[PDB]
């Protein structure tokens, strides 16, 4: 479950436990599930409202968010949150790839000339 | 005896290594 | 796995454990390679009892993994603990090996002999020769002469 | 040059892959055994369905038939070396090979006809024995013999004119490449050879015509047909007597895709049921749909799976799976969205097929040259 | 005693010139074909000056390991063989060569084309087989 | 050779009837286990009622 | 006793031959002692599996009688392990050592021959308590000895005392034995044989779960460059499904395709099954799709049917058949002992399937992500799209709130410097080869350089006589 995103299994299972509580080993888990859920929505999506985001997993209306919006981006806005991903302005560029692109072919004349 | 021998063969080595530059080096030279 | 109890700070109970690995240091040496390296920085510990009987394992250890100078800084550090027996498989590899290294390290102090030389190690010296009185004893003279030339003494 | 009679390997087979064909063939295909003495096929050929425990009285007397007719060429054999000779010793040795060819296994026929290809010394008769081989090679689908006396055939042709046995050799050649799944070459091959047609003994004019329509519209592009198919008078003229094919063709062109799925359907039953095309029936139409498919795609832009749900054959939700699946496959050049309902056309550039199949034949050649090296040096 | 650290040096010495001498052996014949190499062409020059060797016909060989040749645009001889070639491979009309000076047979060269079919060449009666023939 | 007799030889248990012998370029769009064409055809005009 | 005699010819035939052929062979040993190079040992060792099963009672009863004609306690032991010949009227003087040659005790790569084959006989024999008697004995000796030469056959009587213990069900008693020979191995000697060791040891941390132990050897312990190209075979195998168990499938595929290249081709067919069966599965958890030509191979038909269904059920994207699949074939997964690989494709099925949907759609309604991929539901539709565009299985965003995902239009791919990418690694590898091919080039050349054209003794003596006549 946690290797593909069902996550809604996750805490199905998380009511129920073959040994005991097991609460010792779950609360570990807590921070691997939300800070993977956070990372996922990062992406260049639009904005989401304090409506889904608030009632999803367990909680119906805490403070954590608001302490997980603090300490994550998700700037405070008119019930507006957006997420912005470009990954364009580093792109297309070749002066970099130039330094690797000529060690490269001078090793296919290296191992081309000289004797091995 | 075994010194004569461990001692000689060092010589042995450190002779070959002597024609792989005179015949790797000739190669450079014949073939200009 | 039973080396796993090396970190309760009970000096006592730990000692324990590193009597037993001797015994399963062939079998099943292979978990502890890299992952356990305590062996060394216990046998830097003042908590004493060991520093010697850590050392055969310490030094033990990195027999196979093949870091022969590893093997001999630490094969010294048992001391008389080490190598009283002998006669042996083992013995003979990390002796091959002291009197590989002083020869590399008595070659070298020869070009400077007038001062400044390096300190070689009491305790490796006294290994050589403890071989070297072995040969004597052992009466074979033709070997006793070539290295006596070949550690320049 | 009926001897290797194809039309046997055509019974064998509706008798044999068709696990639901087992009534009618009964009929004629054991007057054909029994006649002429068939006996090397019977021993196979009582081995797909069963024993068929009332069968040795019949061949009681077929089996002593072939013993003496084969004493009677070796009697004559014996004449035949001392009497005239060169030209009597060579019928005499073919003669035998025809009849042993006509019978049964290669085995000696094969051995027969290499005996006689030494001693005869006449180029085009060296033709009518390699021509042979093609035949029962083509009877059991032997690569490993049709492949060799291929380049035999026409490195002899290249020696003197011969093109009616080059133009025969075409239509040979022309069939292998519609047994393999290589429909291009066929098309090729087929389409010069529609308006010389001398190899009755395979596949008779009326089905020529057919194979050449149905390996066509596979092979090439729709100018092509034009001038090819469309306008060609030798293949019009034929279609009059064949109303279900020629409303098959004729539909792709005039777009009336309702009716060509229709003429699809009838041809893939035809296809399965028929030798030589069974074998890739399969993907003769699937890659008949993606034809079609794009043929209507290229013209629009925008168009809506509801239109095409219409007017390329019934069906919404099958127009969605259907199209679905080909573009997964990388063909189909199109992009669906469900919400609207719509599908909207995209113009990849004639090089990222070309790149990647460039790496993909360079990767099967290169995997090849590896496996040479380790053969060679242990 | 010390036939440890003793006999086990000697044995890794052993197998450290093993295959140092495997890769020379293989080093020292590449080098000597280029050697050689370079000894031809610089032979060759030297080589390209000496007398070229007449083209003749012998048309009938004599006794005495002796043979008579007609040469080329030039008038009969009669000239000794060369030893490497026996005189029973010396046969009637072939073609044969000359030293330069000192006429002597040196290679019995490509045969010479028969004369009969030289008139099957200038006649052309076309080849024919019963295949066709019609009637 | 020097053959592994360590690693099990699975029974061969092939039909040696020459059931394909056929060489092509077989790629994996072959086999996507779909019923016929005719079928899915015939069931689709009256499925739709047409 | 007409049955009889015609079995009598036939074994009379088959012993006389092999004799002869261990004659043969046990010359070459002597041979390779003679010339101090142990290049001449593999020559009859090769053949050993030919003639493994060529040997009867009768074949190795004159043999110890025959080779150990000095009165060893060979006679006092080996003689009760094999039952001796009853009294045949047709008897043979059988010495293939003479005088001086019978009395001299035998050396021990002949000794190591011999011993080793009255272990493999057994073996065949199914006698196995015997078998790990002799076994010992044999290998018991050869390490005391440290024989340059009887390295190559040790590593053999090395890998058959395993496999004694196989049968004998130990495994666990004979692990401690290699990793102490592979401790001499590296040391004492230095290669050819801690290559068969090292698969040995390798092999009995497999035959157990024992994978967490077992990488730790190969990350320490390395391999010879020269394994004899057989000994690599099972060194990659083995190394490709210990990173196959640890997720580090990049390596599991190139470790076993090098491997199936370097296996036999005519024999060994019955591990081709085994190395091909895990190849697919390492390739499907990877996402790349496995060739369809080794699906049809005569010798593969039947083995990896129950393997190339599972290969159906994750090309295609539905997870419903690959769950169909394995309670159809879950067994057989067990019976190979790699159904704990599969249980892991469930991942992967999804990928696939999420790959190709968003490859074909553009703008595909939530709820019906879920129908396709046979979900079960579309509020755990999202996280998995939602997850499926971390990793780079798909690239364009989703919309939340309308509840669409949407696809980005991936065009103009040759721009890109992934091309160049995919060049380099063809271009490095095919200019390998070709220095590669050089390497053999060097080694043909011997004694092919005194080659006179055509003669020097005649062209000497004409040049002198011409030159005479041209001066006057």
């Amino acid at each position: 479950y946690l290797m593909e995103g069902s996550y809604n299994k996750v805490f199905l299972a998380k009511g129920n436990i073959p040994a005991e509580s097991y609460t010792f080993f779950i609360d570990i888990l807590l921070d691997t599930i939300r800070d993977e859920i956070a990372g996922c929505i990062e992406k260049a999506y639009e904005k989401i409202l304090f409506t889904e985001a608030t009632r999803i997993l367990f909680f119906n209306t805490p403070k954590k968010m608001t302490d997980y919006a603090k300490k994550r981006g998700w700037v405070l806005g008119p019930n507006n949150y957006y997420s912005f991903a470009s990954q364009q302005q580093k792109p297309e560029d070749t002066t970099i790839p130039s330094t690797e692109l000529a060690k490269q072919v001078i090793e296919y004349a290296r191992q081309l000339e000289m004797i091995v | 005896d075994l010194y004569s021998r461990y001692k000689k063969l060092q010589q042995e080595l450190e002779f070959l290594e002597v024609q792989e530059e005179y015949i790797k080096d000739e190669q450079k030279n014949l073939k200009k | 796995g039973i080396i796993s109890l090396l970190d309760e700070d009970e000096p006592q109970l730990k000692e324990f454990a590193l009597h037993k690995l001797n015994a399963v240091v062939n079998d099943f040496w292979a978990e502890i390679s890299e992952s356990v390296d305590k062996i060394e920085v216990l046998y830097e510990d003042e908590g004493f009892r060991s520093r010697q009987f850590a050392a055969l394992v310490a030094s033990k250890v990195f027999y196979h993994l093949g870091a022969f100078e590893e093997s001999l800084n630490y094969a010294l550090g048992a001391g008389d603990l080490f190598n009283v027996n002998d006669n042996s498989e083992y013995v003979e590899t990390i002796i091959a090996k002291c009197i590989d290294h002083y020869t590399k390290q008595c070659v070298e102090n020869a070009d400077l002999p007038e001062g400044e030389k390096k300190p070689i190690d009491q305790r490796l010296e006294g290994i050589v020769n403890k071989m070297f009185q072995r040969c004597l004893d052992d009466h074979k003279y033709k070997q006793a002469i070539g290295i006596a030339l070949e550690t320049r003494r | 040059p009926k001897n290797p009679d194809l039309r046997i390997a055509q019974l064998r087979f509706l008798l044999s892959l068709p696990e639901h064909r087992g009534d009618a063939a009964v009929r004629d295909e054991l007057m054909a055994a029994v006649r002429d003495n068939n006996m090397a096929p019977y021993y196979e050929a009582l081995c797909k369905s069963l024993d068929w425990q009332i069968d040795v009285d019949l061949l009681n007397k077929m089996k002593k038939a072939n013993e003496d007719e084969l004493k009677r060429l070796d009697e004559e054999l014996e004449d035949a070396e001392k009497n005239l000779g060169e030209s009597e010793i060579r019928d005499a040795m073919m003669a035998k090979a025809e009849y042993l060819c006509r019978i049964g296994d290669k085995e000696g026929a094969l051995t027969a006809f290499r005996k006689t290809y030494d001693k005869t010394v006449a180029l085009g008769h060296r033709l009518d024995i390699v021509f042979y081989l093609l035949r029962i090679g083509l009877f059991y689908m032997d690569n490993d013999l049709i492949t060799r006396n291929t380049e035999k055939a026409k490195s002899l042709i290249e020696e003197g004119g011969d093109w009616d046995r080059r133009n025969r050799l075409k239509v040979y050649q022309g069939l292998y490449c519609v047994a393999i799944r290589d429909f291009k070459q066929a098309a090729e091959l087929f389409l010069d050879t529609v308006s010389t047609f001398t190899s009755y003994e395979l596949m008779d004019y009326k089905t020529f015509v057919t194979y050449t329509v149905y390996v066509s519209m596979i092979a090439l592009e729709r100018p092509d047909l034009r001038e090819k198919v469309i306008k060609g008078a030798e293949i019009l003229e034929v279609l009059h007597s064949l109303p279900a094919v020629r409303q098959y063709l004729f539909s792709l062109y005039e777009c009336r895709y309702s009716v060509f799925f229709q003429s699809l359907a009838v041809v893939e039953q035809e296809m399965k049921k028929d030798w030589l095309f069974a074998p890739h029936y399969r993907y003769y139409v699937r890659e008949m749909r993606i034809h079609a498919y794009s043929q209507l795609l290229e013209s629009y832009r925008s168009l809506t799976l509801g239109y095409m749900a219409e007017a390329f054959g019934v069906g919404v939700e099958f127009i969605d799976q259907e199209l679905s699946r080909f573009i997964a496959a990388g063909r189909l050049h199109c992009k669906i969205d469900k919400v609207n309902e719509i599908v909207e056309t995209n113009r990849p550039d004639s090089k990222n097929w070309q790149y990647q199949e460039t790496i993909k034949k360079g990767d099967l050649l290169l995997n090849r040259v590896q496996k040479l090296s380790r053969v060679i040096n242990m | 005693g010390l036939r440890q650290y003793y006999l086990s040096k000697i044995e890794e010495l052993q197998l450290i010139v093993n295959d140092k001498s495997q890769n020379l052996r293989r080093l020292q014949a590449q080098r000597n074909e280029l050697n050689a190499k370079v000894r031809l062409l610089r032979e060759e020059l030297q080589l390209l000056q000496e007398q070229g060797s007449y083209v003749g016909e012998v048309v009938r060989a004599m006794d005495k390991k002796k043979v008579l040749v007609k040469v080329h645009p030039e008038g009969k001889f009669v000239v000794d063989v060369d030893k490497n070639i026996d005189i029973n491979d010396v046969t009637p009309n072939c073609r044969v060569a000359l030293r330069n000076d000192s006429y002597t047979l040196h290679k019995i060269l490509p045969n010479k084309v028969d004369p009969l079919v030289s008139l099957m060449m200038v006649e052309k009666v076309p080849d024919s087989t019963y295949e066709m023939i019609g009637g | 050779d020097d053959e592994f007799e360590e690693f099990p030889a699975e029974d061969w248990a092939g039909l040696d009837e020459d059931e394909d012998a056929h060489v092509w370029e077989d790629n994996w769009d072959d086999d996507n286990v779909e019923d016929d064409f005719s079928n899915q055809l015939r069931a689709e005009l009256e499925k739709h009622g047409y | 006793k007409t049955a009889a005699a015609a079995a009598e010819h036939s074994q009379r035939e088959l012993d006389t031959v092999t004799l002869e052929d261990i004659k043969e062979h046990v010359k070459q040993l002597e041979k390779a002692v003679s010339g101090k190079e142990p290049r001449f040992v593999l020559r009859a060792l090769r053949m050993l599996p030919s003639t493994s099963r060529r040997l009867n009672h009768y074949v190795l009863y004159k043999a110890v009688q025959g080779f150990f004609t000095s009165n060893n306690a060979t006679r006092d032991f080996l003689l009760p392990f094999l039952e001796e010949p009853m009294d045949t009227e047709a008897d043979l003087q059988f010495r293939p050592r003479t005088g001086k040659a019978a009395s001299t005790p035998l050396l021990p790569e002949v000794e190591a021959y011999l011993q080793l084959l009255v272990v493999i006989f057994m073996m065949n024999s199914k006698r196995y308590k015997e078998a790990q008697k002799i076994s010992d004995d044999l290998m018991q000796k050869i390490s005391t000895q440290n024989r340059r030469a009887l390295d190559l056959v040790a590593a053999k009587c090395y890998y058959y005392h395993a496999r004694v213990y196989e049968f004998l069900d130990k495994l666990d008693v004979v692990r401690s034995f290699l990793h102490a020979r592979l401790r001499t191995a590296t040391l004492r000697h230095d290669a050819d044989g801690q290559a068969t060791l090292l698969n040995l040891l390798l092999r009995n941390y497999l035959h157990y779960s024992l994978y967490d132990q077992a990488e730790k050897l190969v990350s320490k312990s390395v391999f010879p460059e020269q394994a004899n190209n057989n000994e690599w075979a099972r060194y990659l195998y083995y190394t490709g499904r210990i990173k196959a168990i640890q997720l580090e499938y990049s390596e599991a595929r190139r470790t076993m395709t090098n491997a199936l290249r370097k296996a036999p081709q005519h024999t060994a067919v019955g591990f081709k099954q085994t190395v091909h069966k895990l190849l697919i599965v390492v390739e499907l958890l990877l996402g790349e799709i496995p060739d369809r030509l080794q699906f049809r191979q005569p010798s593969l038909k039947r083995s990896l049917m129950p393997y190339f269904l599972l290969t159906q059920a994750v090309r295609t994207g539905n997870l419903a058949k690959f769950n169909q699949v394995l309670d159809q074939f879950g067994e057989k997964f067990q019976a190979d002992g790699t159904y704990t690989l599969i249980i892991r494709l469930r991942h992967n099925v999804i990928k696939t399937g999420v790959r190709m949907i968003s490859l074909s759609y553009s703008r595909i309604s939530l709820a019906d992500i879920a129908q396709k991929l046979q979900l079960d539901s579309p509020e755990d539709a999202e996280f998995i799209v939602a997850k499926a565009i971390r990793d780079g299985v798909i690239e364009a965003s989703i919309n939340h709130e309308k509840g669409y995902v949407q696809s980005k239009e991936m065009i103009d791919i040759y721009s890109t410097r992934e091309p160049q990418l995919a060049f380099h690694q063809r271009i490095s590898f095919c200019l390998d080869i070709h220095n590669m091919s050089v390497k053999a080039m060097r080694f043909p050349p011997k004694s092919y350089n005194k080659d006179l054209e055509s003669a020097e003794e005649r062209r000497e003596r004409e040049q002198q006589d011409l030159e005479f006549a041209k001066e006057m």
